[PDB]
């Protein structure tokens, strides 16, 4: 068994990255805050 | 107690060394991953941090400490402010190679251990740095977030919990400052990648204020296999503290330049000659080997042929054994040249915070190419014999601190060599 | 006005006198004669400073540059 | 290495400048990624948006950044200034990295860049009077188990010699994508003997576990 | 001379290499060498007797 | 109750809580050298020369940000804190170029004070000294960078009390321009006191530039006009 | 080594050696020299009067 289970990132173009990001990006915790919207 | 061990197989910390038999979130349910997990999450934090104290975790990455005593101090009582864990997928020192392939082959793993690290110390989110050179391997961490999200696995109540948890990716942009404790931690803040100090520690202040911390991604890795499996029986391997597993990684002249997993303790010529091809051109021909990583000095022959592969046995041997970078160096090559390579290395990466890594680096850089001439006169080398004492210690990270070290054993080893080099410029001048 | 010098008709002009308290420097200005004026120091202020107060979670002490 | 602007235009702002408002969406899906109050904290990922949407950045896509983030600039340009990704000074299409430290070197780096040197021409550090072979060396990138490695625009490539040189030289002016696995045969980062480790598939959650 | 570049001066070549010795130099002339506190006194033979300098 | 002990070189002392060590030295009379430090800024401990041994100590740790926990023992004068700071002082007079008479800090220099009474006497360093290209960062303020040590405390007092932020630094290692990179004239109010700021002649005045030397002229109290402030 | 005239000097093929930083005033113990320095609009930094008391200079 020496057959390469991956290549399936050999299709990988610029912008996969923030578009797994936009596609990934909802039922999420919504960021907590406190007060400000700056440290100014 | 044994004859400080030797790795058998099916007790590995993980399959598919590469291109092995699968890569899916079914393919982690194959390979005993998300298994039993529901109450290992629901049992109650303490047992899982006397466990990981328990199994005497040795801290990766460059730093050694015990990472049971360091979560533990992650277990203060909480207040208003959330609690985070921070991924530290960043490789530079020159011959890691090391997390690279656990980050390509089994991210779910990764998942499986910073839930667990989240749930263990009360943190609440994870994020992973990944370095912005890694950027296939990084989208394939987010095709494996995309599956862990995508079998309802985290995120709201894990596992069938009460419990939230969500992890993120950010990409690095290149620099080996970017991969320390606290630059790191500013470099998810935004600034650029320049450290803080130790008197506030990670533990109180964090990602713009967040009591968090910092882990290395084989002992996230390896923590919940500390969970789902027995106590000290990764501790049976190797020495008496120093005990686990490791990603022995030997590039450079060899055969089959290449990585294992091992355990705790090797001998170093059964690790060179048995599991990873051998030395070019028989064990007599190699001029040098340098073990723990770049921060760490050079070990000529004649100490190597008995030292073996233990953080103490190399910290009696003067070194610092770092990560992965286990490998040798032929008669044939110049160890002046490469240890100038590694110094201007340094100088091309080291924010400038601190004047005296700055300036020691900048006179290291020149001196050693002076020797790479060989100019100068041997107070000179006795000089940087005293510049080298002196940076040591009064830096903010160790990075100064790895500049200082080689210096050091090529000082502490190589003597002669660069006296006759030196003797053969004088006669070349004159 | 030959060379573009300072000139001055004033013998008491370039003095300075070391004194090491208030007390004895007010008796002994009175003890000579003459008159005095007596300013009074100023010590500097102690504070309270952290790097961990620069580094704050809300407060908007924030240094955002180092 | 010339941190001073010096305006010269095809810089000096306002240079045309703007994303994709699809790219704006983007940009709320990253600052949607961090906690509100710390917004100034996406300037890493917004730039290499914005390094990736317009492939050298100049001046103004910092000051449109600027813009958008309402920070001050000059943290803009210290993150700009500080990294390796940025190219501020303008290149061609393509970017080439010869990689090598201490075990590249070890292993004959120096005669691919002679290769590259007799075959594309230019001299390192300095790039081609066209686009797409602008040509540098640089500090470690990772993987040194292999020959001193040349990566290209998002893409590794492992295990060289001068003829596969010529070979992906070849398919840089034929154009066409190679494939980032390594050459030379060893299809992976792997031993190139013949598998010392496991052999048999592993069961997974049948073996020893304890109490879970 | 003394090697001690705190009260004495450097010669001139070093002075106009080195940055320290130019440094010396620079406060050496314009400030002088702090002396500890104290009074002393001693005493040579000049040819007329015992020359004491308190 | 809010009083931690301290035995600064053997003396008991008494000291506020969460205050440092530098504070706490300077209430039994001593100073530390100290470079990046300042009274009215942040602390951010990039100097290196404020160091001080601790007994029980294998590092010799810096007097800005360490908080005084209990009972200290602390050696302002031993063996390597003399060692660290001859260290810390060869290595800042690496960089600094040859300017002592054309600059504009003759008396009223730091570097020259503490390369004194705390620095070495004999040099190294044969080849090298780095040169960088100065700015024109405005018609009121002389500007030559190659004289700055990258001390970085401009760039607090503009952030914190000028809010302005367009001093930066730009690059790494040795290579570290402090200023703007976009050449833009840094013109506010109070823009006149960061020539005295800068503790070495780095930011100097323009139209004092070369008219004078410190230890000429004399000191006089005064009180401020055109101002309700004074 | 004799000790005359007070002269000054210039570089070769160049102008004035002085560069007015009063180092002499600061030495002088007579006092004798006086130094009041101005720039020209060159940039490089001059003079105005440089003045030795020959009466008071003890050489
Ligand atoms: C100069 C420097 C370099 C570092 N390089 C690395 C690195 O390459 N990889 C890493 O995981 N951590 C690196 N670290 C961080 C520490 O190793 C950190 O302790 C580790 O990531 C997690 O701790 P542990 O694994 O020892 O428990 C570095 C730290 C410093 C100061
Ligand atoms: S030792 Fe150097 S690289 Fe490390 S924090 Fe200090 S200035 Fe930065
Ligand atoms: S310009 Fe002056 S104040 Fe600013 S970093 Fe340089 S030396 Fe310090
Ligand atoms: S800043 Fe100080 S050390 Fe530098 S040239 Fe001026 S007086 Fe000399
Ligand atoms: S002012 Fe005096 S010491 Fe200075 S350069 Fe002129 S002649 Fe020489
Ligand atoms: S040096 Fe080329 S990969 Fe590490
Ligand atoms: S004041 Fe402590 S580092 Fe400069």
């Amino acid at each position: 068994n020496t057959t390469y289970k991956n290549l399936q990132h050999h299709d990988y173009s610029t912008y996969t990255f923030l578009d797994l990001n936009l596609d990934l990006s909802k039922f999420r915790m919504p960021q907590p805050s406190s007060g400000r919207e700056s440290p100014r | 107690k044994t004859s400080f061990g030797s790795l058998k197989d099916e007790d590995r910390i993980f399959t598919n060394l590469y291109g092995r038999h699968d890569w899916r979130l079914k393919g982690a349910q194959s390979r005993g991953d998300w298994y039993k997990t529901k109450e290992i999450l629901l049992k109650g934090p303490d047992w899982i941090l006397g466990e990981v104290k328990t199994s005497g975790l040795r801290g990766r990455g460059g730093a050694g400490f015990p990472t049971g005593l360091k979560w533990s101090f992650m277990n203060k009582p909480s207040d208003g402010r959330p609690k985070y864990l921070v991924v530290n997928a960043d490789e530079g020192e020159p011959g890691t190679c090391k997390d690279r392939e656990i980050i390509r082959h089994d991210p779910h793993k990764l998942v499986e251990g910073c839930l667990v690290g989240g749930r263990a110390m009360g943190a609440r989110a994870a994020y992973i740095y990944i370095r912005g050179e890694f950027y296939n391997e990084a989208s394939n961490l987010q095709v494996a977030i995309r599956e862990a999200y995508e079998a309802g696995l985290i995120g709201k109540n894990a596992c069938g919990s009460g419990y939230d948890f969500d992890v993120f990716v950010v990409r690095g942009a290149g620099a080996y400052i970017c991969g320390e404790e606290t630059a790191l931690i500013e470099s998810i803040e935004g600034k650029q990648g320049k450290p803080r100090l130790k008197p506030p520690f990670p533990a109180d202040v964090g990602v713009f204020g967040c009591p968090t911390t910092v882990a290395n991604v084989e002992t996230v890795a390896v923590s919940p296999t500390i969970c789902r499996r027995g106590g000290a029986w990764f501790a049976s391997f190797g020495r008496e503290r120093n005990s686990g597993t490791k990603l022995f990684n030997i590039s450079g002249h060899v055969n089959n330049p290449c990585t294992v997993e091992e355990e705790m303790s090797v001998p170093l010529k059964e690790l060179i000659e048995k599991h990873a091809g051998g030395v070019t051109g028989g064990w007599d021909n190699l001029l040098a080997v340098i073990p723990g990583g770049s921060s760490t000095p050079l070990i000529p022959k004649s100490v190597c042929e008995t030292v073996l592969m233990d953080f103490d046995a190399l910290i009696q041997a003067q070194t610092g054994l770092g990560t992965a970078a286990v490998i040798v160096m032929d008669r044939s090559t110049d160890i002046v040249k490469a240890i100038a390579r590694l110094i201007e290395f340094y100088k091309h990466e080291s924010c400038g915070q601190c004047t005296p890594c700055r300036e020691g680096v900048d006179w290291m850089n020149k001196v050693m190419a002076r020797f790479v001439r060989g100019d100068a006169r041997p107070a000179e080398i006795d000089s940087l014999w005293e510049i080298s004492k002196q940076i040591e210690g009064h830096t903010i990270c160790a990075l100064g601190d790895g500049a200082a070290w080689p210096v050091q054993g090529l000082i502490r080893h190589f003597r002669p060599e660069l006296e006759e080099r030196m003797q053969r410029f004088a006669q070349q001048h004159q | 006005p030959l060379m573009g010098w300072a000139s001055t008709a004033d013998p008491l002009s370039n003095l300075v006198l070391t004194f090491s308290t208030k007390e004895d420097a007010i008796a002994f200005a009175e003890k000579n004669g003459w008159s005095y004026d007596v300013e009074e120091r100023k010590v500097p202020k102690p504070k309270s400073k952290s790097y961990g107060a620069n580094f704050s979670w809300n407060k908007r002490t924030r240094v955002s540059t180092k | 290495a010339l941190f001073v602007h010096r305006d010269t235009p095809k810089n000096n702002p306002e240079t045309p400048f703007d994303f994709t408002p699809e790219n704006y969406k983007r940009i709320e899906a990253i600052v949607k990624n961090y906690p509100e109050g710390h917004k100034a904290a996406a300037v890493l990922p917004v730039l290499d948006l914005a390094q990736r949407q317009n492939g050298w950045l100049p001046i103004s896509a910092m000051n449109k950044v600027a813009e958008i983030l309402q920070v001050p600039p000059m943290r803009v340009y210290e993150v700009a200034t500080f990294y390796t990704m940025y190219n501020r000074k303008p290149v061609g299409k393509y970017h080439i990295q010869v990689c090598t430290t201490t075990p590249c070197m070890l292993r004959n780096s120096d005669s691919i860049l002679e290769a590259i040197q007799k075959k594309l021409g230019i001299k390192v550090g300095e790039t081609t009077p066209d686009k797409l072979f602008t040509l540098i060396e640089v500090e470690c990138l990772g993987a040194c188990v292999n020959a001193p490695m040349v990566q290209i625009n998002d893409n590794y490539y492992e295990d060289l010699t001068p003829k596969d040189i010529e070979e992906i030289i070849d398919e840089l002016k034929a154009g066409k994508i190679p494939k980032p696995g390594p050459r030379s045969g060893r299809f992976s980062c792997e031993p190139a003997g013949g598998l010392t480790s496991l052999t048999e598939p592993p069961k997974g959650p049948g073996f020893g576990v304890q109490a879970g | 001379k003394v090697d001690d570049a705190k009260v004495s001066p450097p010669k001139r070549a070093e002075m106009k290499t080195s940055m320290e010795s130019l440094i010396h130099h620079f406060k050496l002339y314009t400030e002088g060498y702090q002396v500890p506190p104290g009074a002393t006194y001693t005493a040579i033979e000049a040819p007329k007797g015992e020359f004491g300098v308190y | 109750s809010n009083l931690i002990e301290v035995f600064v070189d053997g003396q008991s002392v008494m000291v506020e809580p969460g205050t440092t060590v530098l504070q706490a030295c300077e209430k039994v009379g001593m100073q530390i050298p100290r470079f990046c430090y300042h009274e009215r800024l942040s602390v951010a401990g990039n100097c290196r020369m404020c160091l001080v041994e601790i007994e029980k100590a294998p590092k010799v740790v810096a007097a800005c940000a360490m908080p005084v926990m209990k009972g200290w023992n602390i050696l302002t004068n031993s063996e390597k804190t003399k060692k660290a700071r001859e260290g810390v002082m060869e290595f800042l007079l690496a960089n600094h170029p040859l300017d002592c008479p054309i600059c504009d800090q003759g008396g009223e220099c730091d570097l020259q004070d503490q390369s004194m009474m705390f620095g070495s006497d004999r040099s190294r360093f044969l080849e090298g000294k780095r040169a960088v290209e100065d700015k024109n960062i405005g018609p009121l303020v002389k500007t030559i960078m190659t004289r700055c040590i990258q001390c970085t405390r401009c760039i607090r007092f503009a952030s914190e009390i000028a809010g302005v932020d367009d001093l930066g630094t730009t690059g790494r290692g040795n290579d570290m321009q402090v200023g703007t990179y976009i050449e833009k004239m840094f013109m506010s109010e109070l823009s006149g006191n960061i020539i005295d700021i800068c503790p070495v002649g780095a930011l100097t005045s323009k139209p004092y530039a070369f008219t004078a030397r410190p230890w000429e002229t004399r000191k006089t109290e005064s009180i401020d006009v055109m101002d309700a402030v004074g | 080594r004799f000790r005359g005239e007070h002269a000054l000097r210039r570089y070769p093929s160049g102008e004035e050696r002085c560069i007015a930083c009063k180092l002499c005033e600061a030495v002088c113990p007579a006092q004798a020299i006086t130094i009041e320095a101005e720039p020209r609009a060159d940039g490089s930094r001059r003079t105005t009067r440089y003045d030795i008391d020959m009466t008071k200079c003890i050489y």
